[PDB]
């Protein structure tokens, strides 16, 4: 007989990323416009600049 | 214009706040080393006739 249905495309809710990523704000529907997070080198085991 | 103006500089000054702040906690923390061989430190000495 004729094929009514047989599979398809299929949408999956979460899209999991594998990769470490680093800190961010919101950037997909919802766009946070304050300022990105500030990344800073603190706790530095040797002294550098004192 | 001028409307479009100071709510650009309006604008500017509300983005201006910031969210939050990132870092890494290292302090302290050293790396390790493993000693291969237990360091013994006996010799046998021992007589020619073996007395």
């Amino acid at each position: 007989g004729e094929i009514i249905y047989d599979g398809g495309l299929s949408s999956k809710l979460a899209d999991v990323v594998d990769k470490t990523t680093e800190p961010h704000n919101a950037d997909g529907a919802v766009k946070d416009g304050r300022i990105a997070p500030v990344k800073l080198d603190l706790e530095k085991q040797k002294l550098d600049k004192l | 214009e001028d409307m479009a103006k100071i709510y650009g500089a309006v604008a500017a000054v509300s983005k201006n706040v910031n969210s939050s702040v990132t870092y890494e906690v290292k302090r302290g923390t050293h790396e390790l080393i493993k000693v291969p061989t237990i360091p013994h430190n006996l010799v046998l000495i021992q007589s020619d006739n073996g007395k």
